RNA sequence: GAGUACGACCACACUUGAGUGAAAACACCAUAUCCCGUCCGAUUUGUGAAGUUAAGCACUCACAGGCUCAGUUAGUACUGAGGUCAGUGAUGACUCGGGAACCCUGAGUGCCGUACUCCU
RNA sequence: GGGCGGCAUAUCUGUUACACGACAACGCAGGUGUCCUAAGGCGAGCUCAGUGGGAACAGAAAUCUCACGUAGAACACAAGCGUAAAAGCUUGCUUGAUUAACGAUUUCCAGUACGAAUCGAGACUGCGAAAGCAAGGCCAGCGAUCCUUUGCGAAGAAUAGGAAAUAUGAACAAAUCAUACCAGAGGUGUCAGAAUAAUUACCACAGGGAUAACUGGCUUGUGGCGGCCAAGCGUUCAUAGCGACGUCGCUUUUUGAUCCUUCGAUGUCGGCUCUUCCUAACCUAGCGCCGCAGAAGACGCUAAGGGUUGGAUUGUUCACC
RNA sequence: UCGAACCACCUAGUAGCUGGUUCACAUCGAAGUUUCCCUCAGGAUAGCUGGUGCUAGUAGAAGUAUUGUGCGGUAAAGCAAAUGAUUAGAGGCUCGACCUAUUCUCAAACUUUAAAUGUGCAAACAAACCGUGCCUUAGCCAACUGCAAGGCCGGAAAGAAAAGAAUUAGAGGCACCAAGUGGGCCUUCUUCGGUAAGCGGAGCAGGCGAUGCGGAAUGAACCGC
RNA sequence: GUACUUCUCUCGUACUGAAAGGGAGAUGCAAAAUGCAUCUGUGGUGUGCACACGUCAAAUCCGUUUGAUUUGCCCAACACC
């Protein structure tokens, strides 16, 4: 799927409150912390004698992952994040065919 | 070991049992909660008023009863 | 095998009539629906927006909200063992004003008019008489009824 | 089946019953009436031996601590030096005469 | 044979007799019983079937309530005639809510010490049922008052808490506890609150 | 008795040939400076009135094709209820009720509104 | 039965399905985990698939033109339905595929979620001269808790938490850091969601005739044994003898299909031995018929009283000599 | 005693699996189906059932008719109508083809048409009808006496005639607490797979299971009851 | 064992928000980013025991009582606000 590189789409914000041009950055998560509150009650249930003491998931069956774009106000500098159905093949493109 | 799959034999027996119940009649659980929101801020001013106007109708009848 | 989706199961069902093919006229799009009306679910499956589930065809019910297009409809649906109000919403192109109570409301109207006769003095039309009752019949045709011989040969074919 | 019951959380999971195998893990109180009998009877038999003196040493009243008890006063520990001091006591005389000393208390107020 | 299918489902469950093992109770009931049967009263009537019901159908009431309700029937009501009697078959409670009160007088199968001391300041009197069946034998100028049983934490309990549009309390001693999962929408689900009857 | 504009129902209104057409309309028609649009003023847009009923349009005609309503098909096909009914079966008839379809054939060939105009 | 296979495991269309709705099988015929900044939205213009007549090269088949053309085309897929001044084709502008105050509802259904839907209300927009039309491509194309991760709570204003400043780290403060509340994203396809390789004939237990291996019972396709009709064979001549193309049966001396009985057990092959029964008759007793001269034989009828062997190879039944 | 000895203890180990489970009478009385589940010999969950009742004893009644008004695409019928399949002559333009009108025979995944049996709604007491009636609205409309809505004040009411013009062993509704069941089987008609089966699998409804009695000599299901 | 005592503890009379923290009467007049005044009062509407006014019909042993109904208040409950 190609995406277009700039939408022209409202912005809630009370600075805009209108169509504005957002630039499009696709999104990607960020590293998982090693002081998470999660990730250290995993590491002290992990210490010591035991073996592994959570699942690990072994059988993946999706072939895609949901496209999430960060779309950034000009002005505003604020983000906002929307959710395009599920594609093998995501580009951003500004040349239209 | 195979066993059956699906019936409805008895259903129909059992739902008669009780009997089939009749429908709510319409002048109960006549909730107007989610039908078109301007028709509905119209009707509650409307319920407003005439609660008021309630509210006085039974005060002119305590002042009627009274004096007669 | 069979599937259960929204439409499953309704390729008779939701199609137009031989030579009535066509999107809804004005006289549709004219009518009046009011809240506490009598209403039929009728899809028009020429419009494919706003239209009700397959159980709905067919179904008789009072309208309890309009909106600028919609229409809902409080329709009875028999669950186990009772009998549920269901409130459907459609567009407006799939209901049509009901005529269930056609005959009531004349019986009623016809009831006014002849009180109103009967209060101005008006003479009452005549009553209506059985035709259940004994008489005298005079025949002006009379012919013998029996099994002839020519009936067996006209239902032999080849 | 189960129906609408509020979730179990009995907490009984140990082996804190007597059986066959297992000691327990038990509290009774069935001695309850002849321990206080006997209570009674240590304290009468105490004031015997210790008479004349009172039975119970003097003690000074405190406030109870804490924003939900602050207004209500109780018995404490014992006097504090400060306190009898000012009484005309030497608090190592006071501890001879039947006065209980508590030189942990400070006096704020 | 005869075809009497579902027959029994006509049937109720009536009960004749108390469960209470009050005695006093029991004459009661046999006064009523007498007075039920012996005069053309609908008030006797109900007044006996209401001494045979159990503890729980016979919610108590409060002086409060008692007082509005009088009023809301004392105006409409001729200068000339006296108020009625105000009777529940069942417990009278004081509410401090009410200070101020008219004088009534009430007959009741008992009455809280508040609630009789309440009733006497104020002018008023408290009776029992064998002074009301004296004194009004067929219930004339009575006024037959329930208590209220809609709000009790046994009713608020009544129903399935996880379905939607309804709301009632669930049987937990932890109020911290199920909070989570079906009653908020950033977890999983939220039960609805409303639904069409 | 007709026309035009907007229409409701959407063939009794469609389709194919043929004929007829008062008045006013409608329509072909003339034209390209400007508004506007095309390879093309064909369409469309603008501006016009020298011409024609030749077409559209409207009426009428056809042992016309369709369509519409009836009859016939036929109490037939099928079917609800019943039998310790017939038959080895296949199936069928009977009893109390309901009741089709095509072919075929008879008749018909739009109807009803609002506004303005012609006949006047 | 189980295994192997397949998937009927989540799900879509038609049919089974018996003219409301609903309905089974490892029933039938097919699909789904994708694809599209356009293949989404809107306006305008246009009409498609195919035919017929005609025009340098040019022919079945290139492009031009004119008539007919109810859709016989097209609408990303499987199918149904729907659509013609469109829902199709072309094109001009666009981002309604955004946001959407926990509005209500349908489908599944326990009237719970999830996924798809329907009718709204508010914001900001697009298209259009305007009524209007759009919050994706109608209806399949998808995902809980916990955990991880991202976005939003801009700046400044308030003598005081207010109508309007997110909150907490609990002796108090600042800056970091970690939490919290709301909305998504990383996934469970056994699709309401465990983190999983074999072998056992050395085997064990709880059980199951809910379930296989052997008798019996129902079938009788298959196997076996017959009938009817008469194209042909029989020099000749359908029927002495037999009988294609078809068709109607019987039998349970074969296999199969089924799983009703038995899994707190009905001893499972063959032979030996011994008795009895059946007749669709090999010999023996009679009798018809012949392409029956005789002899030797074919076919058929009544008849089961009697008889029906010795050996080589093979555990064999069977087979062969 | 050995493919993990013996003794004591943890140990009354756990078992959705097998077996057992002690008096009487009385009033009632099932289910083998739905959804979810590593679920298929088990559970939760609705249904069926009992108990407790509550509410003003015909109130919001009905496995049934009648009348009115909706819905349908199965049985039939059709191929001389579309979509598929299919036999053969004839007429036009020695063969053939092509076209035209026919003809023989068909369809679970074909249909112009179209039943029987069905299915939704209505048939006067919180309702509906009448009034140049009244009050309110931040609702519609260019406004309003119009429309939409919530009420108030009056009126009229075969309380539903006549025409075949209903009937009822019709107290309607509302809760609460729970059990057993969640292996079914048979039959009339409909019906799928299979040569078929006392075979497997469904629909509507009866029945057995849970139930004897009187009959078919004998038989859980047949007849009568 | 029975009799006696508890400024406590506990369940309730208040609930909400993740928290910081806030926290529920009616009527009248009037619309003040905490509006004023009063305190004998169901917030309103629809349906609804008894009781109180009447009013019809049936039956009376003529004292009445068996139904239905108008109006008022409506208790408990149920439904819209
Ligand atoms: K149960
Ligand atoms: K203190
Ligand atoms: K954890
Ligand atoms: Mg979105
Ligand atoms: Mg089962
Ligand atoms: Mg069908
Ligand atoms: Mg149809
Ligand atoms: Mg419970
Ligand atoms: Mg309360
Ligand atoms: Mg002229
Ligand atoms: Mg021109
Ligand atoms: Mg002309
Ligand atoms: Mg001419
Ligand atoms: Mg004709
Ligand atoms: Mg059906
Ligand atoms: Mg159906
Ligand atoms: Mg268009
Ligand atoms: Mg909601
Ligand atoms: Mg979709
Ligand atoms: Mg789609
Ligand atoms: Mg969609
Ligand atoms: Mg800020
Ligand atoms: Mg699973
Ligand atoms: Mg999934
Ligand atoms: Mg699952
Ligand atoms: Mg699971
Ligand atoms: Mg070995
Ligand atoms: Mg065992
Ligand atoms: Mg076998
Ligand atoms: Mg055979
Ligand atoms: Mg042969
Ligand atoms: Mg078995
Ligand atoms: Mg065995
Ligand atoms: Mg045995
Ligand atoms: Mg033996
Ligand atoms: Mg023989
Ligand atoms: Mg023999
Ligand atoms: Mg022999
Ligand atoms: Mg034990
Ligand atoms: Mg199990
Ligand atoms: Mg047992
Ligand atoms: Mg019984
Ligand atoms: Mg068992
Ligand atoms: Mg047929
Ligand atoms: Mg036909
Ligand atoms: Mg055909
Ligand atoms: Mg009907
Ligand atoms: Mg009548
Ligand atoms: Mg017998
Ligand atoms: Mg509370
Ligand atoms: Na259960
Ligand atoms: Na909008
Ligand atoms: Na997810
Ligand atoms: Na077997
Ligand atoms: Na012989
Ligand atoms: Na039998
Ligand atoms: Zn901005």
């Amino acid at each position: 799927v190609n995406y277009p590189k700039k939408k022209v789409m409202h912005c809630g914000d009370a600075r805009c409150n209108a169509h504005k041009s957002f630039k499009v950055v696709q999104y990607k998560a960020g590293k998982a912390r090693l002081f998470a509150r999660g990730k250290r009650r995993y590491d002290r249930k992990q210490s010591g004698y035991g073996g592994q003491t959570k699942p690990v998931f072994h059988k993946k069956a999706k072939t895609t992952k949901k496209i999430v774009l960060k779309l950034q106000c000009s002005g505003c500098k604020s983000i906002r994040q929307v959710v395009l159905k599920r594609t093998k093949h995501f580009e951003l493109n500004d040349k239209k065919k | 070991a195979k066993s059956k799959n699906h019936t409805n034999h008895n259903q129909s027996s059992k739902n008669h049992r009780n009997g089939i119940k009749g429908p709510v009649p319409l002048h109960l659980h006549n909730s107007k909660r989610g039908s078109w929101l301007p028709a509905l801020v119209n009707a509650r001013r409307v319920r407003k008023h005439n609660q008021k106007a309630a509210l006085k109708k039974r005060r002119e009848r305590i002042a009627a009863f009274a004096a007669k | 095998v069979h599937s259960y989706g929204y439409k499953s199961g309704t390729r008779h069902l939701f199609a137009k009539k031989f030579r009535k093919h066509g999107v809804p006229s004005v006289s549709t799009i004219l009518t009046n629906i009011k809240v506490g009306d009598y209403v039929d679910v009728v899809a028009d499956s020429a419009v494919r927006e706003g239209m009700p589930h397959k159980y709905y065809h067919g179904r008789t019910g009072i309208v309890w909200n309009v909106t600028p297009r919609g229409v809902g409809v409080i329709i009875n649906k028999p669950v186990r063992t009772r009998t549920l109000r269901k409130r459907i919403c459609v567009r407006f192109e799939h209901v049509r004003k009901s005529r269930c109570q056609e005959a009531f409301k004349a019986k009623e109207h016809q009831f006014q008019a002849y009180l109103a006769a009967k209060k101005a003095g008006k003479a009452l039309p005549p009553l209506q008489k059985s035709s259940r009752l004994g008489g005298i019949v005079r025949p002006k045709n009379v012919e013998v009824l029996a099994r002839r011989v020519a009936d067996y040969e006209a239902m032999v074919p080849y | 089946p189960k129906g609408n019951n509020a979730i179990p959380h009995v907490h009984q999971k140990k082996h804190w019953n007597p059986c066959s195998s297992q000691k327990g893990n038990v509290k009774v109180f069935l001695n309850q009436p002849a321990q206080k009998h006997r209570r009674r009877r240590l304290r009468l038999l105490k004031a015997k031996k210790v008479f004349p003196r009172p039975l119970k040493a003097l003690r000074p009243q405190v406030n109870c601590p804490t924003v939900r008890h602050n207004m209500k006063r109780r018995l404490g520990r014992g006097f504090s030096p400060a306190e009898l001091k000012a009484a005309g006591l030497n608090p190592q005389y006071a501890a001879t005469i039947g006065i209980r000393v508590d030189s942990r208390r400070k006096n704020k107020s | 044979g005869v075809d009497l299918t579902g027959i029994s489902k006509k049937s109720r469950v009536i009960r004749h007799h108390t469960y209470s093992t009050n005695p006093y109770i029991k004459l009661l009931i046999k006064l009523y019983k007498f007075l039920a049967k012996r005069t053309s009263s609908g008030f006797n009537k109900v007044v006996y079937q209401r001494l045979i019901k159990s503890r729980s159908n016979r919610a108590p009431i409060s002086l409060s309530r008692i007082a509005v309700v009088m009023k809301r029937k004392a105006v409409f009501t001729a200068k000339s005639k006296a108020a009625p009697i105000a009777v529940v078959v069942g417990d009278v409670l004081d509410d401090v809510r009410m200070a101020r009160i008219p004088a009534m007088r009430v007959c009741a199968l008992r009455f809280s010490k508040s609630a009789r001391q309440s009733i006497v300041a104020a002018g008023g009197e408290c009776l029992t049922f064998d002074q009301l069946a004296m004194i009004a034998p067929t219930g004339k100028n009575t006024y037959l008052l329930r208590g209220r049983k809609s709000g009790r934490e046994s009713v608020r309990h009544f129903g399935a808490s996880g379905v939607p549009g309804s709301h009632s309390k669930p049987y937990a001693t932890n109020r911290g506890k199920e909070t989570k999962r079906g009653r908020r929408t950033g977890r999983s689900y939220k039960r609805k609150a409303f639904r069409h009857v």
